[PDB]
């Protein structure tokens, strides 16, 4: 069991349009528990899985003062980094940020994360010994010095060794019986003519819990990397995820192709064939 | 629980 | 500007059954930047009450959101997902194929 938390922040301005959307989301694992929206009637940190739900009011608090005056400080990052590039205020920008903590399986911090890019491009990350910056350019540069003026790099180190990790084990703990369940994929082989003479063999993967799934086909025992068509997993809607994986086959040799499927929640690896 | 310092950039 | 044509998939949540309700799902991914509009389609009208996770994103810093709405598939009721992003010239419709 190996876990992890992270927020995911993305700060938008969109000129005539009004302020800067500013927009929290964190995780746990693959599973989604708070967001704060600056779009909202009324913004405030709202519960998105039953298991943070018992949190007190001065959580719910805690979290939306955090988020509030992020939105703001973010508004004037936009302005900066506007001015860092020279860029027209025109002129819709992005900042992201990913941050959080990963635990061994095992339960003791692995390592910590901190990222931030601007238009989808690396700007500026912590470096793994959450001590030093990795600046991206020369606008970057003028980040990484206003940052290690404010000690930022040491504040995260301690949130990431302490209060990140901590309210991690709280909520793995509190959610247990989700976050810490397994559930394996359901599997089967369809069959589908394309022509006379070939056939594609669909290899599905439904329900499983959590994302992590490796579906690969072999033709006598070895990998199909370049003829098979992979899926990006993709979300049920109901916490699970789903995936497949195609190979097109000569008809007759379909005997020769087996689909192997790893996952967590397995008991142990499966073997599949079609079965006419 | 979120990181609760704020830095402009 | 690197701007990221979004991926689109749709597909139901349960294995589809004509005359068992379900949920369609119509999930974009890898596209940046994060303004998209997304449509559900019944025989090509917009359906009404579709709903969508919260905006994120991945590793790559691309973003993906799941739209998804309450439907009983039947054997002739064709159902699609339309797509608008700024990569996109006009929008992009990709029908749901039960067997995808």
């Amino acid at each position: 069991g190996s876990h992890s938390m992270r927020y995911f922040y993305t700060a938008m301005s969109r000129p005539g349009r009004g302020e800067p959307r500013f927009i929290a989301v964190g995780y746990v694992d693959d599973t989604q528990f708070v967001r704060f929206d600056s779009d909202a009637a009324s913004p405030r940190t709202e519960p998105r899985a039953p298991w943070i739900e018992q949190e007190g009011p001065e959580y719910w608090d805690r979290n939306t003062q955090i988020f509030k005056t992020n939105t703001q400080t973010y508004r004037e990052s936009l302005r900066n980094l506007r001015g860092y590039y020279n860029q027209s205020e025109a002129g819709s920008h992005i900042i992201q940020r990913m941050y959080g903590c990963d635990l061994g399986p095992d339960g003791r911090l692995l390592r910590g994360h901190d990222q931030s890019a601007y238009d989808g491009k690396d700007y500026i990350a912590l470096n793994e010994d959450l001590s030093s910056w990795t600046a991206a350019d020369t606008a970057a540069q003028i980040t990484q010095r206003k940052w290690e003026a404010a000690r930022v790099a040491e504040q995260l180190r301690a949130y990431l060794e302490g209060l990140c990790v901590e309210w991690l084990r709280r909520y793995l703990e509190n959610g247990k019986e989700t976050l810490q369940r397994a559930d394996p994929p359901k599997t089967h082989v369809t069959h589908h003519p394309v022509s006379d003479h070939e056939a594609t063999l669909r290899c599905w993967a439904l329900g499983f819990y959590p994302a992590e799934i490796t579906l690969t086909w072999q033709r006598d025992g070895e990998d199909q990397t370049q003829d098979t068509e992979l899926v990006e997993t993709r979300p049920a809607g109901d916490r699970t995820f789903q995936k497949w994986a195609a190979v097109v086959v000569p008809s007759g040799e379909e005997q020769r192709y087996t689909c192997h499927v790893q996952h967590e929640g397995l008991p142990k690896p499966l073997t599949l064939r079609w079965e006419p | 629980l979120p990181f609760e310092k704020s830095t402009v950039m | 500007m690197i701007q990221r044509t979004p991926k689109i998939q749709v597909y139901s949540r349960h294995p589809a059954e004509n005359g068992k309700s379900n949920f369609l799902n119509c999930y974009v991914s890898g596209f940046h930047p994060s303004d998209i509009e997304v449509d559900l389609l019944k025989n090509g009208e917009r359906i009404e009450k579709v709903e969508h996770s919260d905006l994120s994103f991945s590793k790559d810093w691309s973003f993906y959101l799941l739209y998804y709405t309450e439907f009983t598939p039947t054997e002739k009721d064709e159902y699609a997902c339309r797509v608008n992003h700024v990569t996109l010239s006009q929008p992009k419709i990709v029908k749901w194929d039960r067997d995808m």
